[PDB]
RNA sequence: AGCCAGGAUGUUGGCUUAGAAGCAGCCAUCAUUUAAAGAAAGCGUAAUAGCUCACUGGUCGAGUCGGCCUGCGCGGAAGAU
């Protein structure tokens, strides 16, 4: 998981999820792409 | 072919005009021939959509005011600084 | 499937063989390759040549178009993926029948050799030919 | 037809059998024999030529045993004997590498047309020239 | 670093960036910069934003940079009091109002283009558009 | 491309040599030596081939040797 | 959008070298068969191999996909009684 200020979809399998107030990156390919903006 | 509606104009000056532009209309002007120049106003959103064409600078296009129709061309525009908006356009009668 | 031209120009270029053509078969090959596909369509070019236009437009309109010209009875093409061979040289040549020989060479689906009716035929192996 | 299953088309120049290092490795790891070469690839190899590069099949299976069968040079291999460059493409735009005549092609396409796919000779005439010209080879008319 | 090769004098006034711009337009090329916000544009961030957009493009096609720096920049030493003169001119900047175009490309694809102006707006301080030419 | 094609006679060897020696397993033990054939490329293999051959030539260039009478 | 099928042909390419074979980087991108398939968009390999994607068929069958101008909200946001 990295915390950036600013989120985005690095590869075709990332998926842009608002959870709980909070928006985050997730993607079944490389784990290495989940993300959440903090 | 392009066909513009317009209504003229009951007052100018610099607040009069920058109320139309706030009601999304602007001033143009038709003049040149014999007769006297004509203060016009005429809707924004439409005649964006049509000076988009390449052909709208290139083409004698009518203007139907008070129901009367006139054969005019585009011979200046006047635009926004930065937004993509119209704020006068002259016309030359043809 | 591209726009409405072409919804109308693949059509137009059905009509040239149904009009002088023969009995045919139809065969339903969903599931085949392309490299023994190839074949198929490469047999065509051995006997006399690319003439039968093989194309396939199954869709409820996009056959159904030139059925009232000819073949009435293939009206009832609705089903799913089918193909459409038509025969040129002699009524109801081998090709209403060499896909009943070629069935057992991998063309599981097969279409049972129903194919179209133009005497009003049913199903059955019209294996009878003049050679 | 059948599935690939643990073999691959290609080889060296096929001028000799050479069951040497040049062949071997390709399969040699994989089990059956590399010096079987010896005599399996001069059996067809020596009414063909000495030095055109042609694949094979090696299909083996699990009794450590492969079957394999030749076929046409490939489409680049074969301009270098008649087509009289030994060179290739690497800049098509920016030269020709030196002219070519277009009847040479077809004279010698049934040759490689065998197998090859299409309607007819002179379908395969574009293709076949087509990678000529890739090569800057100039069509002689 | 784009500078004045010669001055007349060698120290300005403050002053103000009051008003819009003069030189608005796509007037040399196809597709622009224009910019939104107002302010200040350094010698080192022209500088850095035409690395960026002459990379992107692999140096195909032409760019113009279309606002040059001429007004230079003082600044007093450190830990001095007041007074005692004015400062040392230490760089050199342009003045940007609401509508100016920036750069200037022409020789690429339209698709193309954007991307390399995206990456130049990132090294400027100043909020911009891409723009367009016009017949009129 | 004045001597490309024999650089391209040169690859058509070690084009399949290094397919039994990239994974013989037997130089893999050590960390550097699967590195060193991976990036120092070919050397051994090409280079033993070319010595012999220069040992094939050179053996033959001494015979012929014991002759008179004739030019 | 799902759910099934095909998703091809000489390019082990010459181009950089043992390798770039669709997939590290250097020119090109014709042609064939076809309802369709790109001298390859992605993954994955040392070359491999393979798995996808474009495109086209099949059931379903009603809308659907993106930009532009704007109003109000979300994150970025850590200090000492
Ligand atoms: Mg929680
Ligand atoms: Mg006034
Ligand atoms: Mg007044
Ligand atoms: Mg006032
Ligand atoms: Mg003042
Ligand atoms: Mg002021
Ligand atoms: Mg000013
Ligand atoms: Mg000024
Ligand atoms: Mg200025
Ligand atoms: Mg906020
Ligand atoms: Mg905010
Ligand atoms: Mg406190
Ligand atoms: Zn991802």
């Amino acid at each position: 998981m990295k915390v950036r200020a600013s989120v985005k979809k690095l590869c075709r399998n990332c998926k842009i999820v608002k959870r709980d107030g909070v928006i985050r990156v997730i993607c079944s390919a490389e784990p290495k792409h989940k993300q959440r903006q903090g | 072919m392009f066909t513009i509606n317009a209504e003229v104009r009951k007052e100018q000056g610099k607040g009069a005009s920058r109320r139309l532009r706030a009601a999304n209309k602007f001033p143009a002007i038709i003049y040149g021939g014999k007769e006297a120049p004509l203060a016009i106003e005429l809707d924004h959103d439409k005649v964006m959509n049509m000076q988009a064409k390449a052909e709208f600078y290139s083409e004698v296009l009518t203007i139907v005011v008070d129901g009367k129709e006139i054969k005019v061309k585009a011979q200046d525009v006047q635009r926004h600084p930065y937004k993509p908006k119209l704020q006068h356009i002259d016309f030359v009668r043809a | 499937m591209a726009l409405n031209l072409q919804d109308k120009q693949a059509i137009v270029a059905e009509v040239s063989e149904v009009a002088k053509g023969a009995l045919s078969a139809v065969v339903a090959d969903s599931r085949g390759v392309t490299v023994d596909k190839m074949t198929e369509l490469r047999k065509a070019g051995r006997e006399a040549g690319v003439y039968m236009r093989v194309v396939r437009n199954t869709l409820l309109r996009r056959a159904v178009e030139g059925t009232p010209f000819e073949c009435l009875k293939d009206a009832f093409v609705g089903p799913t993926l089918i193909a459409y061979s038509m025969e040129h040289p002699g009524a109801a040549a081998r090709l209403f029948k060499e896909f009943a020989k070629a069935n057992a060479k991998f063309e599981v689906k097969a279409a049972a050799f129903e194919g179209e009716l133009i005497p009003a035929s049913q199903i059955d192996r019209l294996a009878t030919l003049p050679t | 037809a059948k599935k690939v299953q643990a073999y691959v088309k290609l080889q060296v120049a096929a001028g000799m059998a050479n069951p040497s290092p040049p062949v071997g490795p390709a399969l040699g790891q994989q089990g059956v024999n590399i010096m079987e070469f010896c005599k399996a690839f001069n059996a067809k190899t020596d009414s063909i030529e000495k030095g055109l590069p042609i694949p094979v099949v090696i299909t083996v299976y699990a009794d450590r045993s492969f079957t394999f069968v030749t076929k046409t040079p490939p489409a680049a291999v074969l301009l270098k004997k008649a087509a009289g460059i030994k060179s290739g493409s690497g800049k098509p735009n920016k030269d020709k590498v030196g002219k070519i005549s277009r009847a040479q092609l077809q004279e010698i396409a049934q040759t490689k047309a065998a197998d090859m796919t299409g309607a007819d000779i002179e379908a395969m005439t574009r293709s076949i020239e087509g990678t000529a010209r890739s090569m800057g080879l100039v069509v002689e008319d | 670093m784009l500078q004045p090769k010669r001055t007349k004098f060698r120290k300005m006034h403050k002053g103000r960036n009051r008003g819009l711009a003069q030189g608005t337009d796509v007037s040399f090329g196809s597709f622009g910069l224009k910019a939104v916000g107002r302010g200040r544009l350094t010698a080192r961030q022209i500088e850095a934003a035409r690395r960026a957009m002459t990379r992107a493009v692999k140096r195909q096609g032409k760019i113009w940079i279309r606002v040059f720096p001429d007004k230079p920049i003082t600044e007093k030493p450190l830990a001095v009091r007041m007074g005692k003169g004015k400062g040392n001119v230490e760089y050199w900047v342009a003045l940007i109002q609401p509508g100016k175009v920036l750069y200037e490309m022409d020789g690429v694809p339209e698709e193309l283009a954007r991307e390399a102006f995206k990456l130049a707006a990132a090294k400027l301080p100043i909020k911009t558009t891409f723009v367009t030419k016009t017949v009129m | 491309k004045p001597s490309i094609v024999a650089k391209l006679e040169a690859l058509h060897e070690r084009h399949e040599e290094v397919q039994a020696l990239l994974g013989d397993a037997q130089t893999i033990a050590d960390q550097e030596r699967f590195r060193a054939l991976s990036r120092e490329y070919a050397q051994l293999s090409d280079v033993s081939r070319c010595f012999t051959d220069w040992q094939q030539v050179q053996e033959d260039i001494e015979t012929a040797q014991m002759m008179l009478d004739d030019p």
